């Protein structure tokens, strides 16, 4: 919601890029929390 | 006979209303009446809440049970953060290799509209806007141009295409991202256009065809709700693989399904698949 | 009473404030609840949907259906006229 | 499954499957060589 | 002629063995070296064989002349037998009938109908021009290739034989909880997908209580099933009609790559105080509707 | 709510006959290159 | 164990245990048509065993 | 006739296991006895004590 | 330190990827073993 | 010979066309559609039964009597326009997508992610599985070592024809068992 | 359980079914590929819940 | 059908089953001269509910009538009370007085049928001892009115 | 699962690659199988009791059975006055104390199934290994189309080791006939005569009689001679499949085959692992000679 | 379920119907005296969740003399669903809740002398413990027709019960009832399934055979030239060319043929 992560997804492949140009690439606690999600709903997804 | 979740045993003193039952009062016809009326709406209401509860959509109840995780006695102030954390932050894009550049949501000001751009991304050619020449002609759409264009530069098997950029316009490329009719979009918040990067499968595209709703900009047409019902059954099977693209009253941009879940109707805009 | 329907409208602490209560703490009258209950309740419980179930198998196999005579089987090609049967049932 | 296997017991010939459950294998001179031993079925002919 | 062929084995005698051919099949018996006779022929496949051939030479006729028995005889016999059957007789004779017969009446042909009256010595009307037509067709091929005794002789996946599941595996154990033996525990017995798995688990259980002389639980296939079972009876009230679910009326939803994350996560978090909780068969059911298309079948439950 | 029953839908063409799949489609019942692993 | 087993297995037919056997054929059941649900199976052993 | 002689044949006589060099004889990119180099690897020298 | 197996020059490597991985057909954990083992080697591990 | 080179097939999972088939063979416009039954010309009909179509309908060239029409051009419409058909299965990978048929194949992988909580979780600790090889091994003997090795275990001339197990395959053969090899061989 | 529904071989009268009249006997009926007919009141040895 | 009926029905329907309606069934099987059914039948019903808690209970009427159609009909192996002599027979069986089965060779068979399952289950049969001989004093021939 | 499946096909694989013999598919997933329900028996049990995680001094306590499962939480008013982020914090970690407890317990007896598990498999690889004809030779020595090249160095470096006695055989039967010949010689002494009326001696013949055990009590009744399963000797799963259908028999070859490849694969990345982690290996090719000069 | 001293015990889960609130019973005796279940009153109210079918919690709720366990003493509740532990089937009683008064049953501390009757016990396995040779045998209420002392060899004998099971020759014996166990997948394969007919649901699986008008002239081209392909609807029919004719239950996928 945050526009802080991205993601490119082929077929069976799938790319998760962190986007945080300005602090250089420090995460937060909620962009943190919410990097565990998406690499997990990227990871445990069907056609990966 | 160990008991659990029974609490106390034998519960505490509590005897039945019909056991115990105790010398029944005469009412006069008016309190009688009233009871009768008090209770009977007594037990329609409840019949609405439980019907409410069946009917409750899968979201708000995971917001309600964790709203009420999160809760605490006291109504907490919020805390006073950094000088902001909370700007959306700018997509990123390389500015070497470009379609065009993504420019900034800081520059909100500077920007135009879809009829007179602000001047950006020289560069590149600027798409022009498309307007007929003479009165029989048709009066064509952002909408229009942009499905002929999505069509053409799939049937030369391009990988991007630079399309009219308008607020339904790029809903539709949401939508269409959405059900993975196209590979990827994006919006460099430039004026004029943006850019659809297209899919192929098998060797021929991921889409068969893609046609506007309406010719003109002087004729719009307006979907019931069993219409776009209709749409989704084929002789009793639920088909969803034919997607319609509309406009909501919330100016939101829906395809059809999504639409009828929630049973709005919408002004068409385009049929893809 | 769907979207075509007529509209129905719309510091501190409120009064709503009080009557919720953190899950954390044990609630008020101890109700016995099913704990497969209020796990779906609260939308944790693992789906068992429609979409789980794959082929309902022929487990124990009829019987043999032995063909059944029908007016198109004739030995003899006069038994099936033009003038008598019009079809095979 | 878009390539599905098909077909794949070897205890006979292709041409003798061909031959026990194909009507195809009496007309020789009427099938292609891609085609030739590969057709489990009977076809029926329709002169238009 | 049944009574002397068949069933008496007291009067079959059988090749008297030679010293040297004792030792070489007892010492083929207990350990196996390879590049050896593949024969070593049980005297079981053997004395059965001697009863198949006894049915293949068994020919009617007048019995004044060489034959034992009439036709009518034969079938006269047979029709005091079918009247006679019990519902276990006619039971045993059906599966019989399944086993055997059926898949021949499948497998049939033109080709052998000459042959299939030659089992009861019968006169066809066309016989010369059928010898002819027979010969000619048979002609175009090996003579294996079209005796209908060699026709059913391969079968698909041949690591887990029909034979060998007559036994039921852990029978012992199964029958005296069967609560605490859900379908899970035995299908890590198998190699297979699901659907094959289940399947076989219901025969199991089958085979073993006719074996133990009790009767079956019926409600197991809608037990072990039960997802299928919801499935076909929604599917039923959807579309309107009586049967089974098949492929073509499934909806065309199309769900995103993710799209069990939710699901995924609840199950890969859960947690049960004992593991009858884990799987219980009922778990599959939360609402009232849930309860209501399980059981519509038993008006008892 | 779907009133057209898949308990009748179709047209009899007399005696002409066609297949339908219980299931799945036949060419991709048996999956034995992947089970007995045989593939490249 | 195998009294309860005894009794279950005549109970399923008794012409299994008759010398010369009577014509065995399925009548009527006094349960209902779902009887099966109350006799099915063996005999259980107790779970604490 | 030939063809599924062949298969057979070189389904039989496949080798399996790791070589020498420490890969399957199928292996993608890396190769063993190419050009029969160990046959003449046992032609000039020869199996005696 | 063997921190880690892999190591690459080769520019946008996550294109490539992608484009690869859209190219591949089934599931079976058998193929996407080789999928991803073939990726590897070609790129990643240095060979050459 | 010319119709066999041209042999198409149809997924016939689906049972007829999902959606419209909007196609023209040379000036002839066909509409392939889904129907509840099999409507179409005669013709058309036979051939969409050819394919085994229980649920297609089929329309070529607006009015019937719209030009051109020929007995050729109404063959070639409709199998042109079959030619053209995708099926559900062959769509949903070209979106990268999850078929709603397909689903039930995820269940038991789901199911044991369920129950793999306690002890099926469990590893044994120390133990990977891969034990690498460390001493060699040899137990292989002279022939005259074996020739009664195992006759406490089992019978004298335990290995006895066996050419595999043996550096002499005749020892121990009594002269009868000896003379049969031979009498193969002749 | 199956419903009954109209329009069957043994539910439609002859008209509608053969543009014939077909005369109804309680013995074997070769059109309706039935051998006889015992004609009891249908829902009465039945089970009410089928 | 009407039997499952009776408890099935919630308008007219018994909790358990009555008395009437068992010997009613009982009397409809002796009176289709149905022998299968009437054994299974009474078996059944000793082994119900019913019959355990008191409720049902087997009659003298009910006995006896079970006996008199066990006699009148046909038995599987055995000849039966109420199998009437065919004068003709002896055209094949070679006597015209007696019946057509002699319990003691029946029996002598099943001994056989008993050494030749032994056998083709076993793949071998143990001898019997030499002081063994098969008891026929206990066996009496068919007496005929 | 992971550990057990990966010596079972080492099991496998190593029985056709040494005999010609196959496993039944069967047999294969039926000792996987077995191992599973050991694994789901314990868990039967461990349910029955309870493991108690404490946090800070004993204010945090939670109740939960060794799975994992949370049964009871007590608290001190003490804690009601934190925060909610907090005690959620702290409840959080007293579990963890507890699943840590629970899973010290599991993982003992997972260690003894382990046990279990290998003496199942014992009679099968103690029965490839334990013949007159079964070797090996050192994986670095060269193979070529006639037979096996010799490893050159330190000739003092290779022993060969032989597990079999080369005189009459001495088989692990006569071994457990010889211990219950002591048995009984010592049961019948008259030193054991006195041992046999003590604690000690009704120990023993509680747990190892199984003679005694009454009819109809759980377990064997009585004692059993190891299993013998020679492999070169018995004939298992070849036979009748080469009766039945050769395209089967190919099939479940080549199964065998490559499971065998596969294991020894891993054998040869922990081996290169091994030898990168004590610095004789690099982390690329740099002997390329090794590999191309095939 | 588990014995002693003389009787069972057996864990159970009651529950309301729509399966929202429940309570484990841990140790409840198996009696055969009571007709009908007894619960605490207490739990009528922890029971009772009001769904859309039933508006108030229960659709039977009254008043019942309910002496039998120790006027309207008690009150009759419905329908509320029982699980006990060994039974796959849920069984549904309509139990007598009773107050304090009308019965105490506290009786040891902690315990509350819970028990099953007959109408939980009519309804599962536990039934088959009922009939003679069972665990229940024993405390049947004394009738005529349950002799208490006999033997069983002794009642069954008297049944009719003359040898052991499938001793005597004449009858088959009991595990050759099934001997071959039909499974498409793991021998032959599917089945060829078509129709005649409008679905495959309504027509019949026989296509029609040679003795058909329009297949008779087909047939024949086809029997004089064998050799060339001929036009017809003969090509419909149950008989062709090929070896393999088109008959019901062909087994397609089989390797042979
Ligand atoms: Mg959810
Ligand atoms: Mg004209």
């Amino acid at each position: 919601a945050n526009r802080t992560i991205t993601g490119n997804d082929g077929r069976f492949s799938k790319t998760i890029m962190i986007n945080e140009p300005q602090c250089n690439q420090a995460l937060s606690a909620k962009t943190a929390s919410e990097l565990s999600k998406e690499i997990d709903k990227a990871t445990n997804a069907v056609y990966s | 006979a160990k008991v659990y979740g029974a609490v106390p045993p034998l519960g505490a003193a509590q005897g039945h209303r019909l056991l115990h039952g105790k010398r029944e009062r005469e009412g006069s016809l008016f309190a009688v009446a009233n009871d009768v009326k008090r209770d009977e709406r007594l037990l329609r209401q409840q019949l609405n809440a439980l019907l409410e509860e069946e009917r409750m959509p899968m979201q708000a109840r995971l917001q309600r049970n964790e709203a009420v995780s999160s809760h605490e006695a006291v109504p907490q102030t919020p805390l006073v953060d950094l000088p902001g954390v909370e700007r959306r932050r700018d997509l990123p894009a390389d500015p070497i290799t470009r379609l065009f550049f993504q420019h900034k949501g800081d520059h909100a000001l500077y920007y135009g509209t879809y009829d007179k751009p602000s001047v950006q991304d020289d560069d590149r050619v600027q798409i022009e806007k498309r307007v007929p020449r003479r009165r029989e002609e048709n009066l064509y759409t952002p909408i229009y141009d942009f499905c002929h264009r999505i069509r053409e530069a799939t049937e030369q098997r391009k990988r991007f295409v630079v399309v009219p950029s308008t607020i339904e316009t790029r809903g539709c490329a949401r939508v269409m991202h959405d059900h993975g009719l196209v590979a990827g979009f994006r919006d460099f918040h430039n004026d004029r256009a943006f850019a659809v990067e297209l899919k192929y499968f098998q060797g021929d595209s991921t889409i068969n065809v893609i046609e506007p709703c309406s010719y003109d900009g002087r004729t719009e047409f307006e979907w019931s709700p069993k219409m776009m019902r209709r749409l989704l059954n084929t002789h009793g099977i639920h088909n969803r693989l034919v997607v319609y693209i509309c406009r909501t009253a919330d100016n939101r941009i829906i395809d059809h399904i999504h639409a009828v879940k929630e049973n709005i109707g919408g002004r068409g805009l385009m049929m893809v698949h | 009473g769907g979207p075509g329907s007529p509209v129905r409208g719309p510091r501190g602490y409120t009064a709503e404030w009080r009557d919720l209560r953190n899950p954390m703490r044990p609630p008020e009258f101890p109700t016995p609840w099913e704990r497969k209950y209020r796990q779906y309740a609260r939308g944790q419980h693992p789906s068992y949907d429609m979409v789980y179930a794959g082929p309902m198998p022929e487990i124990f196999p009829m019987r043999r259906d032995f063909r059944k005579p029908t007016r198109w089987d004739f030995h003899d090609i006069e038994k099936q006229g033009k003038y008598r049967t019009s079809g095979p049932y | 499954d878009l390539y599905p296997e098909g077909f794949q017991w070897k205890h006979k010939l292709n041409t003798e499957y061909n031959q026990w459950r194909s009507n195809t294998w009496l007309t020789p001179d009427l099938i292609p060589k891609e085609h030739r031993g590969r057709f489990l079925c009977n076809f029926q002919l329709n002169i238009v | 002629w049944y009574l002397q062929n068949i069933l008496s084995l007291e009067l079959l005698k059988l090749k008297s063995k030679t010293n040297a051919e004792k030792i070489a099949t007892y010492r083929s018996y207990m350990r196996s070296l390879a590049s050896g006779k593949d024969n070593t022929m049980s005297d079981d496949d053997v004395i059965r064989n001697i009863i198949k051939e006894r049915w293949k030479t068994l020919e009617f006729g007048d019995r004044n002349a060489g034959y034992p028995c009439t036709f009518g005889d034969y079938i006269q016999f047979l029709n005091e037998w079918f009247k006679s059957l019990d519902e276990e007789g006619m039971q045993r004779l059906r599966e019989h009938f399944d086993r055997r017969i059926r898949p021949l009446l499948a497998v049939m042909s033109p080709v052998d109908i000459l042959w299939l009256e030659a089992l009861t010595q019968n006169s066809p009307h066309n016989k010369e021009q059928l010898q002819r037509k027979i010969a000619f067709q048979t002609s175009l091929g090996t003579p294996e290739f079209f005796d209908m005794s060699k026709r059913l002789r391969y079968e698909i996946n041949e690591d887990y034989k029909v034979r060998d599941e007559l036994g039921p595996e852990l029978f012992a154990l199964w029958s005296k909880a069967p609560e605490r033996w859900p379908p899970e525990r035995l299908s890590k017995m198998y190699g297979l997908d699901f659907t094959l798995v289940r399947k076989i688990l219901v025969w199991h259980h089958f085979k073993a209580c006719y074996d133990a002389c009790v009767e079956p639980d019926w409600s197991l296939p809608k037990r072990l099933f039960a997802l299928e079972w919801i499935r076909d009876v929604r599917a039923r009230k959807h579309g309107l009609f009586y049967g089974k679910m098949r492929f073509a009326e499934q909806k065309i939803t199309f769900y995103s790559d993710r799209f069990l994350f939710r699901d995924l996560v609840n199950r890969r978090e859960a947690s049960y105080a004992n593991v009858w909780e884990m799987d219980d068969p009922y778990r599959f059911l939360q609402t009232e509707q849930d309860y209501e298309d399980y059981w519509g079948d038993n008006y008892d439950v | 709510k779907n009133l057209n029953s898949w308990y009748t839908k179709g047209t009899m063409r007399g005696g002409v006959p066609r297949i339908y799949y219980a299931w799945m489609r036949p060419g991709s019942f048996t999956r034995r290159r992947f089970e007995k692993m045989r593939n490249p | 164990y195998k009294d309860r087993l005894l009794s279950k297995q005549f109970f399923q037919n008794p012409q299994a245990f008759e010398v010369v056997p009577d014509r065995h054929e399925r009548s009527v059941q006094f349960g209902g048509k779902w009887e099966y649900q109350r006799t099915h199976g063996l005999p259980t052993v107790d779970r604490n065993e | 006739m030939g063809e599924r002689m062949r298969a057979i044949i070189e389904d039989y006589s496949k080798g399996f296991g790791l070589g020498p060099h420490g890969h399957s004889p199928t292996h993608d990119t890396i190769h063993y006895n190419t050009l029969n180099a160990e046959g003449e690897r046992v032609r000039d020298l020869g199996y005696t004590d | 330190l063997g921190w880690t197996d892999l190591f690459t020059t080769i520019p946008d490597m996550t294109y490539h990827i992608k484009e690869w991985f859209d190219t591949t057909e089934h599931m079976h954990n058998d193929a996407v073993a080789w999928q991803l083992g073939h990726l590897l080697e070609t790129c990643f591990k240095m060979k050459e | 010979r010319e119709a066999f080179s041209n042999i198409i097939a149809v997924d016939l999972e689906q049972e007829g066309p999902m959606y419209p088939v909007r196609v023209n063979a040379d000036g002839v416009r066909v509409l392939l559609y889904p129907a509840r039954r099999i409507v179409a010309n005669f013709r058309v009909a036979d051939i969409l039964c050819a394919f085994g179509f229980q649920h297609a309908g089929c329309r070529i060239n607006l009015k019937a009597t719209n030009n051109p029409k020929s007995p050729t051009h109404t063959v070639e419409g409709v199998f042109e326009a079959v030619k053209a058909l995708r099926s559900v299965s062959e769509i949903a990978a070209s979106r990268g997508k999850v078929p709603h048929s397909l689903i039930y194949n995820i269940y038991p992988y789901l199911e044991e992610i369920r129950r793999r909580k306690g002890m099926m979780a469990m590893h044994p600790p120390g133990k990977d599985g891969l034990l690498m090889p460390d001493r060699v091994v040899d137990n292989r003997l002279p022939d005259h070592l074996k020739r009664g090795y195992y006759d406490d275990v089992y019978w004298k001339d335990f290995f006895a024809g066996s050419d595999e197990h043996l550096n002499e395959p005749r020892m121990g053969l009594r002269g009868d068992e000896m003379r049969r090899r031979l009498e193969e061989a002749q | 359980w199956a419903p009954q529904m109209e329009w069957g071989i043994e539910n439609t009268p002859s008209q509608e079914q053969y543009q014939e009249h077909v005369p109804d006997t309680t013995d074997a009926d070769f059109r309706k590929q039935r051998r006889i007919q015992s004609r009891p009141v249908k829902w009465f040895y039945e089970s009410h819940y089928t | 059908a009407l039997w499952y009926r009776a408890t099935e029905d919630p308008y007219f329907g018994t909790p358990q089953h009555t008395q009437r309606q068992a010997e009613a069934l009982l009397k409809v099987y002796v009176q289709a001269k149905q022998r299968g059914k009437a054994i299974d039948f009474m078996n059944k019903l000793r082994g119900s509910v019913e019959y355990l808690t008191g409720d049902i209970t087997i009659t003298t009427v009910m006995q006896e009538s079970y006996d008199a159609l066990l006699d009148t009909t046909p038995h599987p192996h055995l000849l039966t009370n109420g199998f009437t002599l065919e004068s003709d027979a002896a055209k094949y069986t070679g006597e015209v007085n007696k019946a057509p089965l002699s319990p003691l060779q029946f029996r002598i068979d099943m001994e056989m049928n008993k050494y030749r399952r032994q056998q083709k289950e076993e793949g071998v049969v143990r001898v019997p001892p030499a002081l063994w001989r098969l008891d026929t004093s206990a066996i009496v021939p068919y007496k005929v009115d | 699962m992971e550990v057990y499946r990966r010596i079972t096909e080492r099991v496998r694989g190593a029985l056709w690659a040494h005999h010609g013999r196959l496993m039944s598919e069967r047999q294969f997933h039926r000792i996987l199988a077995f191992v599973y329900n050991n694994k789901y028996e314990y868990q039967i049990r461990f349910d029955r009791m309870e493991v108690v995680g404490r946090e800070w001094g004993g204010r945090v306590e939670v109740v939960t059975t060794p799975a994992g499962f949370l049964k009871r939480v007590r608290v001190n008013p003490c804690v009601e006055d934190l925060t909610l982020y907090q005690q959620q914090q702290l409840i959080l970690s007293a579990y963890a104390n507890a699943c840590a407890d629970g899973r010290k317990l599991m993982e003992q007896a997972e260690m003894n199934i382990y046990k279990q598990f290998l003496k199942d498999l014992k009679p099968i690889v103690m029965g490839i290994r334990d013949n007159p004809e079964f070797y090996t030779v050192s994986e670095n020595s060269i193979e070529t189309i006639g037979g096996v090249l010799q490893t050159g160095d330190s000739n003092n470096l290779c022993h060969t080791h032989r597990t079999i006695p080369a005189a009459k055989a001495r088989q692990p039967a006569d071994e457990v006939r010889a211990r219950q010949e002591w048995e009984q010689k010592w049961i019948n002494s008259p030193r054991g005569q006195s041992w046999a009326l003590t604690l000690r001696g009704k120990t023993y013949f509680a747990l190892h009689g199984p003679q005694y055990r009454p009819r109809g009590a759980p377990g064997a009744k009585k004692e059993t001679l190891p299993l013998d399963i020679p492999a070169p000797y018995t004939a298992m799963d070849e036979k009748r499949l080469l009766k039945k259908n050769w395209m089967a028999y190919l099939d479940n070859k080549h199964v065998a085959e490559v499971m065998w490849t596969r294991v020894k694969i891993a054998d040869r990345e922990k081996r290169q692992r091994l030898l990168q982690e004590t610095g004789r290996a690099w982390h690329r090719p740099i002997n390329e000679e090794a590999i191309n000069r095939w | 379920f588990r014995m002693s001293g003389g009787d069972m015990f057996v864990e159970y889960k009651v529950l309301s119907r729509d399966h929202r609130r429940s309570i484990r019973v841990e140790d409840a005796i198996v009696d055969p005296t009571f007709k009908r279940t007894v619960l605490p009153l207490g739990w009528l109210e922890l029971l009772r969740s009001p769904s859309l079918r039933l508006p108030t919690g229960y659709f039977v709720e009254e008043t019942v003399h309910v002496s039998l366990p120790n006027e309207a003493n008690a009150i009759i509740a419905g329908p509320v669903v029982l699980y006990i532990t060994g039974q796959s089937v849920p069984v549904v009683l309509n139990p007598y809740f009773v107050p304090e008064g009308t019965w105490d049953m506290r009786t040891r501390d902690g315990e509350l002398d819970l028990r099953l009757g007959m109408d939980a016990i009519e309804q599962c396995t536990l039934f088959s413990e009922l009939r003679p040779g069972g665990l229940l045998y024993g405390k049947l209420p004394e009738n005529p027709n349950v002799r208490r002392n006999e033997s069983l060899r002794a009642t069954l004998g008297r049944y009719g019960m003359k040898c052991d099971l499938a001793e005597s020759p004449l009858v088959p014996r009991p595990w050759t009832r099934m001997r071959y166990m039909f499974i498409d997948e793991l021998q032959r394969g599917p089945k060829l399934t078509e129709f005649v007919g409008h679905n495959p649901r309504n027509g019949t699986p026989w296509r029609f055979s040679q003795n058909t008008k329009y297949f008779r002239i087909g047939i024949w081209r086809d029997t004089i030239r064998r050799n060339d392909m001929n036009e017809g609807l003969h090509a419909h029919s149950s008989w062709q060319k090929s070896p393999q004719q088109s008959v019901p239950e062909v087994r397609f996928l089989a390797p042979y043929p």
